[PDB]
């Protein structure tokens, strides 16, 4: 089963690449997310967990994302949005919360942990 | 960038006023917020950053000591303006 | 005057002279990106299709021209069956040269016909003739449906499997046929079994032609089916540092460029440390520079952190030797790219020990500037302009050489 | 300025600072005009202070440049080596570089251990590009590689095939078609950097017989990697795949290897009518020590027929059942022969079984 | 102008109209020009074997030259596997860069035709002949015709127009090789149909009625049957025989082409009759 190996091996390097600086964490899971998606488009049998584990990083990225924004350089009083893109990227995280526990088939405790 | 800076200058000069001059126990809000990051990609931001910080520094510090008389808000007030006008 | 505008053409079309009937022909992508309406592209290529089926061999060749041009206008097709049986009744004509045309016809439409399995069959028969100018265009079409669908190609590479392994068909041909393995990347078996066709291929036909064909064919292969780039990575390192033939070599790095511009997080450790050594064992200039350029492409992307991810000194690593050597090589290019690593390890990568290897930068940028100053040469420009580049990346990267840098440019102006 | 040279290197080994940044620019400036042909006489000159430097104080400034100033180092000698390069007129200043180098060099081989050639490299390196000298012998020369690889040197090995290299770019001369095969035998064997520049020099203004040494070394040496290498040279430099040596060419394509398919394909491609004729006669003929592999014999004979070449241009596939068009004439005890060992190759059976 | 045409197709999008009306006045007046096995295999694959191998084995070739080229090509008997290794080289250029060595292979391939020569060279000089073909078919015809009179006019393209059997007035030695017999009959076609142009643009020049127009018919039916009947006789085995094999398949296709474009050829070549013992052959081989 070398698909689901290599899916395995993306994944625990993914969880081992954290100790480095916010700029390389974001293109780490850009490059496995599309990696991901590529993967799940290939194989049909691993459809389900690939899918699943890339909304999981997508949702990962984009809390990043949003904690990286401009917006926490400026002082409070000085907010003016048109930048503050965390206002959308809370609302797409928990869209994605939803989708992944309720969509997916086969979910365990420690997942619908995880999610919650 | 540097429209969203002009409308930064214009919206500290109202919070300024807001602030210190009408009810300053009503705002009652603290500054408490990452500042002055060297993240700009111009001198000319940095050095608006640098003004927009010394106004909040002065008028956190002349919230509560006199009345809403105005008696040296007028001089913060003032003196905003002169750094704001000063960088070109 | 949509409407109109057709039927000009047809009567042109029913001219008696192949004058007149080949400039219809090829006016048509004309009238279809002026009036994109579905009605009147399907009106148009049911005519197109009668003038093939009937036509002096070379409307033919033509209308098949017209098919490569307008390419994107084919999906909006209502009729399909009368259009391809139309297409498809001069695939029994007994001209070696009507078969031709017709089977780069259909490989021209895979895109709307991409499950026929009569046009499958059809191409599969002629694959295995005797008649060179239809087998050097039934490969074009299987290529063409090789990769639109995939119960063709599974059948495909057996085929070709065996067509290569029979001592049959010239060598010349032979490396018309090994491409087609690109397409292989519908299935991981699809994959595995090219994989192991090609282990065989390379030792069985130790040219330089065939290598240099099948080894850049399955590295695209292993960039679409990304399931087995590590073991892709360690052959072609095999091969740059065993194998003698310059080519062969070259080839070699302009791949590796190419998998480590797609793919650079998968590169391990042991990969980069084996091309570090590959790079420093080599004696010539132009090699030298080409494995330098791809550890340069490597070092800007996540690869480096991994390199030096611990669980060795730093100094220890021999990276860092082959950068500083590299730093003052004689040759400007391989200096600039030397130094291009330097700048980029320093700015990512912050270790107590590599602080030296700051210094060792910022003074080879002053050698690199002076050696480029006055050469004015369009190489010389290149590299001044990387140069360059990397200061300021260095510059802001970390404020703390500006000063450093800021002067010298100063003196060298 | 040139007379404080030596006392500013002196200052420039220990600590500079910023001098160095002018040394560097005045040698550049230097370099620049003799580029330009703007009679720039000062690189000889610091070339001389360097050298009396170096003289005065070996360890001294060879133990400061190899462990604290590694940067400024490499600088002025690599701007120093570019000048000598550029410098082609009658070379005088190659002869100090060349034993400034060698006495630095002997100097570091003791003196710096903790800092393995991060200078020392690139010293080293220098002195080999620069020591490229022209052989004068390329008939003894030969028999020196033969005896380094007995010797198993490396450095010894590469400095050999370098100079041997220059030798055959030099005008042709006779070369040996003894010890030949076993200098390209023992390269082979160890990695030779310069194997494939030292083949091709050998092949090209050889005085022997090429394809006869080819075909020696590939039949005999179960070379893998460089497999290749020699298979283009055997099909480039002969352009008929038998040429001159039938007996060999068919011991080698025909036995009792691994890129034998290339080989026959090209053989059967590539091959005169009257030699593949020749060639059927010869190896269908009765012989009873089984000197041709069966397997690769039909084959062959297989493929001849079919040759598309021949039907390139009559109707295919759609012939009639009983009409036979076209076969291969051949004779009663040929015929026998070929029974024969078609029957023997079937007898072999290690795993296929009956059916 | 054929160079010109290529490129015309190439780029469709800009040129409007300009590709439809250079596409007729070619197809009208020059039809030995739109001869469909010259323009298919220019589209060759899209298999990029060809642009991969050129990308990475140009590199830097020793500076060949047409000169280079002539010094090793003129001792080619004392030296075959220096001419193999120039045009290995030759053939990976593009179909531009290899007009300055149009003179060099087309004027020297008389000694080509001597035995003992790999049929490698043949093949290859057949390959870059038809890259050329590709390219400059007019001056590289009259350079070949030229080139293999036997062994002497400087025969002109308006001459062969007017008499294109002159092409098949070529050294016997041409008759049993085939990688140069493909080249002989590749001229025959194009000259064939060029002459049919020829007169027709020469009668209505000369006007200045239709039994001068059913005179040009017959004169080119005429002309077509002799044609095929050289051919025909070429097939004959010669009594020094009492390769062929490949001669006779590349006249049967050239044969099909011919009988395929116009029916009435096959009805006149048999009501003249050929020698029958060549029916065995033709009755299968077209």
């Amino acid at each position: 089963d070398p698909s689901q190996q290599f899916l395995q091996q993306s994944l625990e390097r993914v969880y081992s690449l954290q100790h480095l600086d916010p700029q390389g964490a974001q293109e780490l899971l850009e490059f496995t997310i599309r990696d991901l998606q590529r993967l799940g488009e290939l194989q049909s049998e691993l459809a389900g967990v690939a899918d699943f584990s890339a909304t999981y990083l997508r949702c990962q990225l984009l809390l990043i994302k949003a904690l990286q924004e401009k917006l926490w350089n400026v002082a409070a009083p000085l907010y003016l949005k048109q930048s503050d893109l965390a206002s959308a990227a809370a609302k797409q995280i928990m869209e994605e919360t939803y989708k992944m526990e309720f969509m997916y088939s086969g979910v365990e405790n420690k997942q619908v942990v995880i999610i919650h | 960038r540097n429209v969203e800076l002009q409308q930064q200058s214009c919206l500290l000069i109202s919070h300024a006023i807001e602030a210190l001059i009408l009810d300053p126990e009503s705002a009652s809000f603290q500054e408490y917020g990452s500042t002055g990051t060297a993240h700009a990609d111009s001198e000319y931001e940095r050095r608006m950053m640098s003004v927009y910080n010394h106004v909040l520094e002065e008028v956190e510090s002349l919230n509560r000591k006199y009345t809403p008389v105005s008696y040296m808000h007028t001089a913060c007030l003032c003196n905003a303006i002169i750094a704001l006008l000063k960088v070109p | 005057d949509a409407n109109s505008a057709l039927m000009e053409l047809d009567k042109g079309l029913r001219s008696g002279k192949l004058g007149e009937q080949c400039e219809a022909v090829v006016r048509f992508p004309r009238l279809f990106q002026k009036y994109p309406f579905p009605i009147l592209i399907n009106s148009a290529f049911l005519k197109l299709a009668d003038v093939f089926r009937v036509g002096n061999n070379f409307l033919r060749l033509c209308v098949l021209k017209v098919t490569q041009q307008s390419e994107k206008h084919l999906e909006k097709i209502l009729n399909v069956d009368e259009f391809v049986k139309r297409i498809f009744s001069v695939i029994h004509s007994n001209d070696p040269v009507a078969r031709a045309i017709t089977l780069r016809m259909l490989g021209s439409l895979a895109s709307i016909i991409p499950e026929r399995k009569n046009a499958h069959h059809s191409i599969r028969q002629s694959l295995d003739s005797h008649d060179n100018v239809e087998v050097e265009a039934a490969v074009f079409a299987a290529a063409n449906f090789s990769a639109q669908s995939k119960d063709f190609a599974v059948g495909i590479c057996n085929k070709i499997s065996e067509m290569i392994q029979g001592l049959a068909t010239p060598v010349d041909l032979k490396l018309k046929l090994i491409p087609i393995l690109q397409h292989m990347h519908h299935d991981a078996i699809l994959a595995s079994s090219a994989r192991q066709l090609l282990q065989q291929l390379v030792t069985s036909y130790p040219s330089t032609k065939m290598v240099i064909v099948s080894l850049h064919t399955f590295t695209l292969l292993a960039a679409s089916s990304l399931v087995d780039t590590p073991k892709q990575i360690q052959l072609l390192l095999q091969y740059l540092k065993n194998d003698p033939r310059k080519a062969v070599k070259r080839l070699a790095i302009q791949d590796l460029k190419l998998l480590a511009n797609k793919t650079p997080h998968t590169w391990s450790r042991e990969n980069i440390q084996a091309l570090c050594e590959c790079a420093l064992q080599t004696p010539y200039d132009s090699l030298k520079l080409g494995m330098l350029s791809v550890l340069s492409t490597l070092s800007g992307t996540i690869a480096i952190k991994h390199y030096f991810s611990i669980v060795s000194s730093p100094r220890s690593s021999d990276l860092v030797k082959l950068a500083q050597e590299c730093c003052y090589h004689n040759n400007r290019g391989i200096a600039a790219h030397g130094v291009r690593v330097l700048t980029n390890i320093t700015v990512s990568c912050q270790e107590k020990d590599l602080l030296a290897l700051e210094q060792d930068a910022v003074f080879g940028l002053e050698s690199l500037l002076v050696l480029c100053s006055q050469d004015d040469s369009p190489g010389a420009q290149a590299t001044l302009k990387i140069a360059l580049n990397c200061m300021v990346k260095l510059a802001k990267g970390r404020p703390h050489l500006s000063q450093s840098v800021v002067e010298t440019l100063l003196t060298q102006l | 300025a040139r007379v404080v040279q030596g006392s500013p290197e002196v200052p420039g080994i220990t600590v500079r600072v910023l001098q160095a940044l002018a040394t560097l620019l005045s040698s550049p400036h230097g370099g620049a005009l003799v580029m330009s042909m703007h009679r720039s006489h000062f690189l000889a000159c610091p070339l001389l202070r360097q050298l009396c430097q170096y003289q005065r104080c070996v360890p001294q400034d060879t133990g400061f440049s190899s462990l604290f100033l590694k940067v400024l180092l490499q600088m002025l000698q690599w701007l120093d080596s570019p000048g000598v390069e550029g410098g082609p007129l009658r070379a005088q200043l190659r002869m100090l570089a060349s034993q400034a180098s060698a006495g630095r060099r002997l100097s570091d081989v003791r003196g710096g251990l903790l800092r393995l050639a991060e200078a020392l490299a690139f010293r080293q390196d220098l002195e080999v590009v620069s020591s490229t000298v022209r052989a004068v012998i390329a008939t003894l020369r030969s028999g020196e590689q033969c005896s380094v690889e007995p010797d198993l040197i490396s450095k010894v090995l590469q400095g050999l095939i370098e100079v041997r290299s220059p030798h055959l770019e030099e005008l042709l001369t006779a070369f040996f078609s003894a010890t030949a095969d076993a200098a390209s035998p023992f390269p082979a064997c160890k990695p030779v950097v310069v194997v494939s520049s030292l083949l091709l020099q050998e092949e090209e203004p050889l005085a022997g017989g090429k394809p006869g040494a080819d075909g020696g070394s590939l039949e005999a040496v179960r070379l893998g990697p460089s497999s290749g290498l020699l298979v283009d040279w055997l099909e480039m430099l002969d352009p008929e795949v038998v040429s001159s040596c039938p007996d060999l060419q068919l011991r080698l394509l025909f036995s009792r290897p691994s890129f034998r398919p290339y080989l026959l394909t090209l053989f059967t491609h590539q091959s005169s009518w009257p030699t593949l004729h020749q060639c059927i006669r010869v190896l269908l003929g009765k012989s009873r020590e089984q000197r041709f592999d069966p397997s690769a014999s039909l084959d062959f004979l297989w493929a001849c027929i079919h040759v598309p070449r021949i039907w390139q241009g009559r109707d295919q596939r759609t012939p009639q059942k009983r009409r036979e068009e076209l076969v291969l004439r051949v004779q009663g005890p040929e015929l026998i022969s070929l029974v024969e060992l078609i029957l023997a190759e079937a007898e072999t059976r290690s795993q296929d079984g009956d059916t | 102008i054929k160079f010109l045409i290529r490129q015309a197709q190439g780029l469709q999008q800009e040129l409007g109209g300009l590709h439809s009306a250079l596409l007729r006045l070619l197809a009208t007046n020059y039809p030995h020009l739109c001869i469909v096995d010259d323009w298919i295999c220019e589209e060759e694959i899209t298999g990029t074997d060809a642009l991969l191998r050129r990308m990475l084995l140009t590199n830097n070739a020793k500076n060949h030259s047409p000169k280079q080229l002539q010094e090793a090509f003129s001792a080619v008997p004392v030296n075959n596997t220096q001419v193999m290794q120039i045009i290995e080289h030759l053939t990976l250029l593009s179909a531009s860069e290899l007009i300055p060595y149009a003179e060099v292979l087309t004027s020297n391939m008389s000694q080509l035709l001597n035995s003992g020569v790999p049929r490698r060279i043949l093949q290859t000089v057949n390959k870059l002949w038809m890259v050329l073909n590709t390219v400059m078919p007019r001056r590289l015809w009259v350079m070949t015709v030229n080139a293999l009179q036997p062994s002497q006019q400087k025969y002109t393209q308006n001459d062969l127009m007017i008499d294109p059997l002159i092409v098949l007035r070529c050294d016997q030695r041409v008759h049993r090789c085939p990688p140069l017999m493909d080249i002989t009959l590749h001229m025959l076609n194009g000259y064939l149909l060029a002459s049919k142009a020829y007169l027709s643009a020469h009668l209505k020049e000369t006007e200045q009625e239709v039994t001068r127009e059913e005179l040009k018919n017959a004169l080119l039916a005429a002309q077509d049957s002799a044609a095929v009947q050289i051919l025909l006789e070429i097939c004959l085995p010669t009594e020094e025989e009492k390769n062929l094999r490949e001669v006779q398949c590349l006249i049967c296709c050239l044969l099909h082409q011919m009988y395929i474009a116009d029916p009435n050829i096959a009805k006149l070549v048999h009501f003249q009759g050929y020698p029958c013992e060549l029916l065995p052959l033709t009755v299968a081989g077209i």
